[PDB]
Order: structure tokens, then C-alpha cells, then sequence
């Protein structure tokens, strides 16, 4: 059945005007909440991936949304909160 | 290692101070993913799920498969053991 | 359990299937390989599956002590659970 | 690397007068005895 | 020319603004142990009309007027490509 | 990794099921979108359809939509296998001494033992009841 | 084909040991083949 | 009790919604993201359920975890009937959610012009801005909604 | 190009390793990566196995792996073969 | 020379009894590859130690240095090798022997955390303060590396 789901509409004029690029925003938002796969290493001599995403108690709660800063072009850190709204909505967690 | 993944110089400082990455991040030899938790009688457990190929004979699949495992024992860290717990083909092999 | 249970929620439910088994049918099950987070393929937080081994059809003497009449006992006791879908089924002559 | 796992092939013969069966029968022997962790196995003419 | 743009801007505008973001989970694996929250992110999803694509924001002038796609290019559904064009007895008609 | 449904189906699933065209002997093709940002596509032939060409078929048509596919999907391998949907057997792995954690014997039996298993001749599909180890750098926001 | 009475040995690291650790392990293995020339003869690494 | 409610609300069982209220369940109870029988009716557009819970004191400018009240879903989603049901019963039509958008801003947005003049009529402020600054009239311009923008002056 | 041992085995060899799976009849699997810059993946089959349907097997598993490896390697592609160490000739060409 | 090329290949194998009756056919003790490693740097680096006391006593440049300016001492401090650092250091290895990078066996004994080593060093006089190209300390490795051990031992 469908779910709850934590809908966020990145503002472009706002992160336009604030100098900060969407591929920050998307990687930032995407690597801690989602995780990110960025390269492999070597554990005891066999191949296996290196992940980076947020520690567990800083990707919990709605409000840790705004927790998370991209660096605009001028070097300010900007919080998610200045460029983005979120709602809560309904969505499939399995489309057949 | 997580000491050699700690040590990765993201910025030197103004003031000549380094920012590793073990600053800001906690670095631990953990799971790809989370998802998957198996217990065996109440204990901590984990295993392989085999699926028979198209056409594939059961019975031949299963012994090549026991005879992999008898070739890995040996090698085993002290306590590891390999358990039993669901197999399809000791029926077909008893019911004959 | 219904799209937005808990990893947490499911363990729980796993937990009293498991309990039951080990508990309720110490005559006739041998094994429980219990999985958090996997159904017929890999399925995070909200479903589980359990793997039961019976002991041998020597030791399970009558029409009680057979798979048909454990999974009827154990689905009817498994209905009581609140949150969550859970049925014991024997896998069909064939299955396809 | 053999089968997945890092490996080194060892070529040799069986002496004047002794066979082949008997030559492997040591080089196991002597393999059972080698450090925690090192294993061995047949391949090519020796597995067929 | 007039509002000093190229293709590229337009392709980088619709490669940011038509966009399907992977954002992860709240309460996601591994959780905080006790979390009841478990919903998907939802960011940036595909555009579904020539209303939306016309309001892609390409930039901000000086004067706080804003250049939107429809402003430098007309949006309608179209042909991947207009080279084959069929005719059932002179009656325009597609085929397979 | 951290897509929803909606995303997996629209970017990754639709894609495939495109490019699923001249395909000897398909009875029928369904498919699951997940929020886990997992989808499988399962194409049922006739019977006595010969599974080898139907592997290579589907392969033949799945490398075609490769390049279309996102880069992060292409990156953690998209299998195409031939195999029953129920389990043969499942091999339990525990630590008699409990010197290993429900973690440490997942590595273990993914790094020393999966590989072997999943390469024997008739294992159409192996399922890790857990996760091989990775590197996991566990980022603080406040620090950053 | 080879050579009849000729062996094909592969010493495998099962253990995670690394490349070093193998190497002694062959070394150990070979300068045990060299004590028995009554069955054993040329036993040598193919590697590098 | 409160939980069998929700889910009640959601699937739009009028019979049972009655039934779980005649054995005193909370009219206000809330889920895990802060959404009541009345969210829900409003969401999925079960105007018989908002009718029957309004009447029983269920809070009308209730507010989920993120500040929206369901005239805000209604008026979002195209349920006329239950955005002026709420409104008759003292929705609050200029209330803004933790990013400052209103139920005029929601309606505004996805064309919705006959719930626009209802909200209007009822004393929404056309000049109430989103934390970005944007006015429904702005939101009008920006997606070419031109009989919208008419409305709006 | 200008590849170490190391380099060739850790980048390449263990990927492509790690994916030649779910292909049948295979007997045993061996490798070479040397500081020539070269792996060579020799993969022999039960005597009788289609020497065509074995190769195709591997090289479509080795689309698996393709996306995995370095840029400059997939840059120089992959050869899949079937193995023979036999010539009819050769034809010498020189330079008098 | 022949006997020199043998003798090389000896110490590096850990061939104990041939490397006997080398130095008895009087086999080149300062014989060099082309990276400029001794016999004693060999047996030093792969860790045989009866080999590193035979040489010694026949002999052997305890301070020969390869062509990038490394002693036996950096090879037996950097691998780990507790013993051959001893014997080294008690038949006059220089102790605070720079390599061409400025690199001192402290430096290369506190970058791979070698706790008894560096304290055999320190002990024969084994300068704290000295610094690499980079004007790095053993402190600053220890410090970086994040080893709390080794930290505490170079204060």
C-alpha cells in the first residue's frame, strides 16, 4: 500500500541567487541520506567498496533536513532550510 | 584500514592545521548494507541462499555444492561452522 | 508488516515465530533460520522470512505431527499478531 | 590467483622408477604440514 | 543572443531542472535503535509537460526579471525525428 | 542506492522493458519497483525454450539500455540470471564459540565463501543473508 | 598434454595471509620436496 | 483505537469511521508525520468523512510535523466540496506550514480556480508570501496560467 | 599501459573475478597479472561443454565487471577468446 | 663477481648453510645490485637474523647505503625486524642515518607503529627532533597516524 513520503522542492531561483550549484545540492542530500558508493579498497587482500553517508542520528528526523550545509561559489555555507520546502504526501514503495 | 582512510587530508587550514577525515566522520569496517539480519535457533547467524540453474539437477548441484563447502572448513576461523538448515534434496534422495 | 514498519518491528515478529517453533514444536522442528529484511528476494524493514528444518518422519509419528497439520497450528497462532501478515506454507508438489 | 584466492604454481615430476599417483601422494603430505591458512590444490594434467 | 544564452545553458538548465533524484530515507539502515520513522526522500522527479519545461528558469537578470526556457525556444510534443511520414491511400496513417 | 520506487521505475525499469524486443518464445514480462532502489525484471519463456539463448537474448537486448541507465545503477552490477524463484537449499553459517558477531560471519561468508559457491555449476542465484564488509565513512554534519 | 610422470601443484592463500606469508609457505613447501629426490624431481615455482 | 480510526479515514469506510466514534475514539489522534482522520479524508478526498468528523470536534487547523492543516491537502489535491466544508467549519485560510505556503499558494499552484475564488471569498491574503518571497500571483506568472493571474488582478 | 602487478590484480583481475559467476560447466578458473600491464583470466570447462556457449557466458558476465574497471582499461577493451595453442603456420615478414 | 651474485641471493632467501659456506670461499660481502642493496640490506629487509650476524662478523658495511640513500637500519626498523635493529645498533649502524627524503629509521619505525623498536632507537641515542624534506618529526607521524601509544612514548 502506498506510504508516507518526505517530499523536498529544491528552490532553483533561490540557489541560483545564493550561488549555490544543484550538483552540490544533489550529491549533499543524495551521499548522506541515501548513501553514496565512491571507490573501492583492499580488506585483507580482497576487493570490497568504500561508502560514505550521514552517521545514523543525523538522517532520523525531518528537521536534520536543514542540519546539512552546501558550499556556495563565494565559500558561504548555506543550510538546506534557505533553498528548500518539503510537505508530507503519499507515493508507491513498490511500483508493479 | 580505517586508520589509513582517517589520515586523508580533505583541507589544510589558514593557520597551517589539518582537517582529516576522521574529523569529521566516524570510519568502521561495516556492511554494504543494513538490511539483512539472519539468526539460526536465536543465535547470531548469517548464510547462502542457493537457487537451482534452469534444468539444473538438484542432487548433483547439491553434492558440488558440499564438496565446495569440505574444501573451505579447513581454513575456518576457531568456532565458524557451517549448519543446515533448509535443503529440498535429502527428501528427493530418502522418498526414492 | 505493512510499507513504513521498522527493522526493529520486524525482529520483534520474527522473534515470537521463532519463539513458537523452538517452544510450541520441540517434537517436530529441528531448525529455525530466521532472515530480517528478506521475503522471496531481499525486502528491508517491513518483511521477514523464516526457514524451518522438521526432525526426521520417524520422530513425527501421526497426522498431527506433519507438515500440513504444524503449518494449520501455526498460522492459526500467528493470526493473533497485530501489525503483520504472518503464514507457515508448505511449498507446493510443483511449485511452478 | 586460483579460484578467486591468491595462488603460486609448482611444477615437478615423479623420480626415475616412481609414478606419478605416488609424487602427488608426498606433495600432499608435505602440503599438510605448510603454515595456518595455506591450502592446495590439482590443476590441469594432475585434476584430469 | 538577446538575453545572452547558448544551447548549452538550455541543456544545462534541463539536465538540472528535469531531473530524477535518488534522496534516500529517513530512518533508514543502519537506524538510531527505537526509530519509528521510516519514509523515502523525495527530491527533483521527471517534467510531464510542455507547461512545465516552458517554466525551466534559465537565469535571473539584474533588475530581478526572469529568462525562462519558453522565453528563447517554443515547447511542444514532438517527433524524436520527422523523416518517415506514411499515407493510407493519400489519408495521413502510421504503421508497424 | 537511495532511490524510491517512482525512481527506480522511471529511470531504470521503463528503460530495460523497452529495449525487451525480439525475444524468442517470452510467454509474458513482469517487474518490481522498490524504495529499497532495487528492481527485477523477470521474462517467463516456453517450455522447452533452450534458458542458455534466453540468457544470452535478454543480455543481448539489457546491453543496449547499459549506456541510458544511470551511472550509479551501472556501478553496482546489473545481473541477468537463469534460475528457479524458490531456494534449493540455504547454508547457515554461525560461531559455536561466539567470537563473531552477526556482522563478522557475513564478511567472512561473503569474502571466503560466496564466490566459489555462486561459480559451481547448476547455482543459477546466491543470496548473501547479509552484507560482505565495506569502508564506511559515517559523515557528521555539524563538523563538515 | 606436459609430461607424463609430471605434476601441476597450486599452493592457494585461504586465509587472507598475502603475497609475503605465500611465498615462505612455497619456500617451506619446496625445500621439503628437495629432501626427497628418491620421489621427487625438478619441483620449482612457474611463477616469477 | 485512534489507529483503527486513521486507517478508516484513509480507505473512505463512512460505516466504520461512525462506529470506531460511537465507541469514543480520538478524533484527534495523530500518525508517526502528524496526520489526522481529517488529513487523511482531505487527502484522499473522502468528503462524507470530513462532514462526519468535523461534527464529532475533530480539529479543524490541525497541523502535521512539517505545519500543513488539511485545507491545505484539499485545496492542493482539487476537493472543492471539502475545502469549503473545512472553511464553513473555522479552517483557518491563511494558515502557513513551516515553509510559509498557504492553502491560496497549494490551489494556485495546480490550476485549481474554483477553489482559488472559494479561498479568496473566504478572507485568504492574495499579497501572503512563502519564505522565497512568492505571492500566488507570482506562481500564476511563472507557470502561464493566464485565466489565474486574471483572478488574482 | 604502464600498469604494476598489484595495480592490474587489484583494479581489474578481482572485479572481473568476482563476476564470472551463474556460467556453467566450469571446472576451475586461474590468473595472471604481471607488471607488463596485462591480466590474463584463463576459465576452462568440463570436457564436451559448447567451447561458444561457454564463451558467451563469460563475456556477457563480463559486462557485469565492465563499468567496474579503470577508464584507460575499458578504454583497451577486453578481449574474451576461446583458448588453442595451436598454429597451422607462421608467416614471418622482414625487411631485407 | 659470481660468488657476490650468490651470496645476495642467500641472504635474501634465508639460505643460512649455503651463506656459510659462502663467506668460507670468501664471497663478496660489499656486493651491490643495481639499486645498490648489500647482503646485509637484503637480510635486514626480509628479516633473517643469523645471516645479519654472519655477515657482520665477515665484515659487512653495517652504514652501506642503496642508491636512494637507505641503510640496513631503515629496512630492519621499518619491517618490523626487533632483533636485526639490536645487532645493527651494537655493531655501530647510525642511528639517525638520513636517506636521501631525510627519512630516519624513527621515522620509518613510528610510521608502521613499531613501539620496541623506536624505543631501542631512543635508547641508542636516536634524535627526536630530526626532521624529513617535508620537516616532519616521528611526533608529527605518530600524531597523524593517530597512534596514542607511540604519541606518549616520543614525549
Amino acid at each position: 500500500e502506498d506510504t508516507p513520503q518526505f517530499k523536498i522542492d529544491i528552490d532553483q531561483e533561490k540557489a541560483q541567487a545564493l550561488g549555490v550549484s544543484i550538483n552540490d545540492i544533489n550529491t549533499t542530500l543524495g551521499a548522506a541520506w541515501g548513501g553514496s558508493y565512491v571507490n573501492d579498497f583492499i580488506d585483507r587482500g580482497r576487493v570490497k567498496k568504500v561508502y560514505v553517508m550521514s552517521e545514523a542520528k543525523y538522517r532520523m528526523l525531518p528537521d536534520d533536513i536543514g542540519d546539512w550545509y552546501v558550499r556556495a561559489a563565494d565559500g558561504q555555507m548555506v543550510p538546506f532550510s534557505a533553498f528548500s520546502s518539503s510537505r508530507w504526501e503519499y507515493g508507491s514503495p513498490r511500483l508493479e | 584500514s580505517t586508520e589509513e582512510f582517517g589520515k586523508i587530508l580533505l583541507k589544510v587550514n589558514q593557520d597551517g592545521s589539518r582537517v582529516l577525515l576522521r574529523d569529521v566522520a566516524k570510519i568502521e569496517l561495516g556492511g554494504e548494507n543494513y538490511d539483512i539480519i539472519a539468526e539460526f535457533n536465536g543465535q547470531p547467524a548469517s548464510g547462502l541462499g542457493i537457487k537451482l540453474a534452469t534444468g539444473a539437477n538438484a542432487l548433483d548441484t547439491a553434492a558440488a555444492i558440499r564438496a565446495e563447502l569440505a574444501k573451505m572448513e579447513p581454513f575456518f576461523p576457531s568456532g565458524l561452522k557451517i549448519v543446515y538448515p533448509y535443503d529440498t534434496t535429502p527428501f528427493v534422495k530418502i522418498s526414492i | 508488516l505493512p510499507a513504513g514498519a521498522t527493522q526493529e518491528r520486524t525482529q520483534k515478529v520474527l522473534n515470537e515465530v521463532t519463539h513458537y517453533y523452538l517452544t510450541k514444536e520441540k517434537n517436530n522442528v529441528e531448525s529455525v533460520f530466521a532472515v530480517n529484511g528478506f521475503g522471496f528476494a531481499p525486502r528491508p524493514q517491513n518483511t521477514g522470512i523464516a526457514f524451518v528444518s522438521l526432525k526426521d518422519w520417524a520422530d513425527r509419528p501421526g497426522e498431527e505431527n506433519k507438515v500440513e497439520a504444524i503449518t494449520m497450528r501455526a498460522t492459526r497462532a500467528f493470526s493473533q499478531i497485530k501489525d503483520a501478515m504472518v503464514f507457515a506454507f508448505n511449498l507446493p508438489a510443483i511449485v511452478e | 590467483r586460483y579460484n578467486g584466492l591468491p595462488s603460486m604454481e609448482i611444477l615437478g615430476q615423479a623420480a626415475p622408477g616412481k609414478s606419478t599417483g605416488e609424487a602427488m601422494e608426498l606433495m600432499e603430505q608435505l602440503a599438510s604440514k605448510l603454515p595456518t591458512g595455506v591450502g592446495y590444490d590439482w590443476t590441469g594434467m594432475s585434476y584430469q | 543572443n538577446k538575453f545572452q544564452l547558448t544551447p548549452v545553458d538550455v541543456i544545462t538548465a534541463i539536465k538540472a531542472q528535469n531531473a530524477q533524484v535518488a534522496a534516500g530515507q529517513l530512518g533508514g539502515t543502519p537506524p538510531v535503535k527505537g526509530q519509528q520513522l521510516n519514509a523515502s526522500i523525495i527530491a527533483q522527479t521527471r517534467l510531464t509537460s510542455t507547461e512545465e519545461f516552458g517554466k525551466i528558469l534559465l537565469k535571473v537578470n539584474q533588475d530581478g526579471s526572469r529568462v525562462l526556457l519558453r522565453d528563447v525556444a517554443k515547447i511542444e510534443l514532438g517527433g524524436e525525428n520527422y523523416d518517415i511520414i506514411a499515407e493510407f491511400n493519400g489519408q495521413p496513417a502510421s504503421g508497424l | 542506492p537511495g532511490a524510491d520506487a517512482k525512481t527506480v521505475q522511471d529511470t531504470v525499469t521503463q528503460v530495460i522493458e523497452q529495449n525487451m524486443n525480439g525475444i524468442d518464445n517470452l510467454m509474458y514480462m513482469s517487474s518490481n519497483s522498490d524504495s529499497t532502489g532495487t528492481v527485477q525484471i523477470t521474462l517467463t519463456f516456453e517450455s522447452g525454450t533452450d534458458a542458455d539463448i534466453a540468457q544470452v537474448q535478454v543480455q543481448n537486448k539489457l546491453q543496449l539500455a547499459m549506456p541510458l541507465l544511470p551511472q550509479e545503477v551501472q556501478q553496482q552490477g546489473v545481473s541477468v540470471e537463469k534460475s528457479s524463484s524458490s531456494f534449493l537449499m540455504v547454508v547457515g553459517v554461525i560461531n559455536t564459540d561466539g567470537t563473531m558477531t552477526q556482522e563478522d560471519i557475513s564478511d567472512y561468508v561473503a569474502a571466503n565463501m560466496k564466490d566459489a559457491i555462486s561459480r559451481t555449476s547448476g547455482v543459477g542465484d546466491v543470496q548473501l543473508f547479509g552484507s560482505q564488509y565495506a569502508m564506511r565513512i559515517w559523515m557528521n554534519p555539524n563538523e563538515l | 598434454l606436459g609430461t607424463a610422470t609430471g605434476f601441476d601443484f597450486e599452493l592457494i592463500d585461504q586465509a587472507g595471509l598475502g603475497h609475503e606469508k605465500l611465498t615462505q609457505a612455497r619456500n617451506q613447501l619446496l625445500a621439503e620436496a628437495a629432501k626427497h629426490p628418491d620421489m621427487l624431481t625438478s619441483v620449482r615455482p612457474n611463477g616469477l | 483505537l485512534g489507529k483503527k480510526l486513521l486507517e478508516a479515514a484513509r480507505a473512505g469506510r463512512d460505516d466504520e469511521v461512525r462506529i470506531l466514534m460511537a465507541n469514543g475514539a480520538d478524533v484527534n489522534a495523530a500518525d508517526v508525520v502528524g496526520w489526522t482522520p481529517l488529513h487523511l479524508a482531505a487527502y484522499w478526498g473522502h468528503l462524507e468523512i470530513v462532514e462526519v468528523l468535523l461534527k464529532n470536534g475533530a480539529d479543524v487547523n490541525a497541523y502535521d510535523t512539517l505545519g500543513s492543516t488539511p485545507l491545505h491537502l484539499a485545496a492542493h489535491f482539487g476537493h472543492l466540496e471539502i475545502v469549503e466544508v473545512l472553511l464553513k467549519n473555522g479552517a483557518d485560510v491563511n494558515a502557513k506550514d513551516d515553509n510559509g505556503i498557504t492553502p491560496l499558494h497549494l490551489a494556485a499552484n495546480r490550476g485549481h480556480l474554483e477553489i482559488v475564488e472559494v479561498l479568496l471569498k473566504y478572507g485568504a491574503d492574495v499579497n501572503a508570501q512563502d519564505k522565497f518571497g512568492k505571492t500566488a500571483f507570482d506562481i500564476s506568472i511563472n507557470n502561464g496560467n493566464e485565466d489565474l493571474a486574471e483572478i488574482l488582478q
